[PDB]
């Protein structure tokens, strides 16, 4: 079977600049009968199915912007996106259909660069409904920041927490090229009610010093 | 051209699943091929097979041959992929995809090529765990979630199994500023995620905000109102 290998696995490119993704096949995917490379490119956004961009290595599908171009022959192929736009954030895949089984490359994620954006930081105490059930989830939201690196630390009565929080980050947003992050601290009801001050401390390139959001259990 | 698949399911190891894909505007069932491709969570793609509906002939990847059947019903423009003796490793989003055919002058046959339309996908989870509905808890807007003229509020979507959930706000009327985070599988064997939205803080006393969650694997839908904190 033909192994499809993409390079790089991820890249970050500035808007209006060129993005180049490579795909190499373990053997030739040139079909002699019509002298076409049976090589296709797809774009996939999160939660969405793949969308066809290019087939026969270099023919654009109708509706696809002309900033997308494919080139290569035989075993070495390239997808070039010129004048990159925000809506081009996605994972790109190559696929061959010369040989059965049809096979795909492993994807290349494309992200975009932008200026630093500090997070807006928000905190949510657990609901009384959840506490009644025996557990407290405390949520610290870091909204719309860039770059993706951030430090997030929980303090409970000023004690740094370890091993009891969970961080989830969104994929980069097309509308403003930012990320958002949720940090959820999980405590039993009994531990939640032993302490009063709940704080999440966020450090980020866009913050001139770390930001703390906190609340006092029980207070307005 | 539209390809609509059946919903997400949990299946026990050793069982079989049948996924459907209905095409609507047929040109598709008369002149095209329909393939099935799967994508394990967090990974790439594996072709399982395809069929050319007007001929009834179907090819399959070696690794599925014997265990997979692809059929197509021209009177309902619906194609199906049945996969049997399910194993953990069969957990994936299964896609149907349409594409044109070319003729191979050496084989003397029509063959599959590129896919031009994909369906939305069907997440099939193979697990001995039972499905479980989510519980929705509010992330109430308050002084600690407001800045300038903006407030954040949200929905904690807790303790469900397996993936996926769909989360909407106000029956899909509210889409701007929404972030639904990727679920994390908890030590308990259950998933949780939050969904949040930023809105004008001036709206909080007058606009209702409801979190709508659909969990197809447990056949549950939940709606929860999220109201501002009141002291």
């Amino acid at each position: 079977d033909i192994v499809m290998t993409q390079s790089p696995d991820s890249l970050a490119v500035s808007l209006g600049e060129r993005a180049t993704i490579n795909c190499k096949s373990s053997q030739s995917v040139l079909y002699s009968s019509n002298n076409k490379n049976y090589l296709t490119w797809y774009q996939q956004k999160p939660g969405q199915p793949p969308k066809l961009l290019i087939y026969w290595a270099s023919t654009r599908e109708s509706g696809v912007p002309d900033r997308f171009s494919g080139s290569g022959s035989g075993t070495d192929f390239t997808l070039t996106i010129s004048s990159l736009q925000a809506e081009d954030v996605a994972v790109y895949y190559c696929q061959q259909y010369d040989n059965y089984p049809i096979t795909f490359g492993q994807g290349t994620r494309l992200e975009i660069k932008r200026t630093v954006a500090a997070p807006s930081v928000f905190i949510f105490p657990p609901s009384d409904e959840q506490l009644k059930s025996g557990t407290a989830s405390v949520v610290c939201l870091l909204n719309n920041f860039y770059p993706r690196e951030a430090k997030v630390q929980w303090k409970v009565d000023n004690a740094l927490q370890s091993g009891n929080s969970q961080e989830s980050v969104t994929e980069q947003d097309s509308k403003d090229s930012t990320y958002s992050l949720s940090s959820t601290l999980t405590l039993s009801k009994a531990d939640y009610e032993k302490h009063k001050v709940y704080a999440c401390e966020v450090t980020h390139q866009g913050l001139s010093s770390p930001v703390t959001k906190s609340f006092n259990r029980g207070e307005c | 051209v539209q390809l609509v698949q059946s919903g997400a399911e949990v299946k026990k190891p050793g069982s079989s699943v049948k996924v459907s894909c209905k095409a609507s505007g047929g040109d598709t069932f008369s002149n095209y091929a329909i393939s099935w491709v799967r994508q394990a969570p967090g990974q790439g793609f594996e072709w399982m097979g395809g069929i050319i509906p007007i001929f009834g002939t179907a090819n399959y990847a070696q690794k599925f041959q014997g265990r997979v059947t692809i059929t197509a019903d021209e009177s309902t423009s619906t194609a199906y992929m049945e996969l049997s003796s399910l194993r953990s490793e069969d957990t994936a989003v299964y896609y149907c995809a349409r594409g044109p055919e070319y003729y191979d002058y050496v084989w003397g046959s029509y063959r599959y090529n590129y896919f031009d339309y994909w369906g939305q996908g069907t997440l099939v989870t193979v697990s001995s765990g039972s499905a479980s509905a989510p519980t929705l808890f509010p992330l109430a807007p308050s002084s600690k979630s407001t800045s300038g003229g903006t407030a954040a509020l949200g929905c904690l979507v807790k303790d469900y199994f397996p993936e996926p959930v769909t989360v909407s706000w106000n029956s899909g009327a509210l889409t701007s500023g929404v972030h639904t985070f990727p679920a994390v599988l908890q030590s308990s064997g259950l998933y949780s995620l939050s969904s949040v939205v930023t809105v004008p803080s001036s709206s909080l006393g007058t606009q209702t905000y409801i979190c709508n969650v659909n969990h197809k694997p447990s056949n549950t839908k939940v709606d929860k109102k999220v109201e501002p904190k009141s002291c």
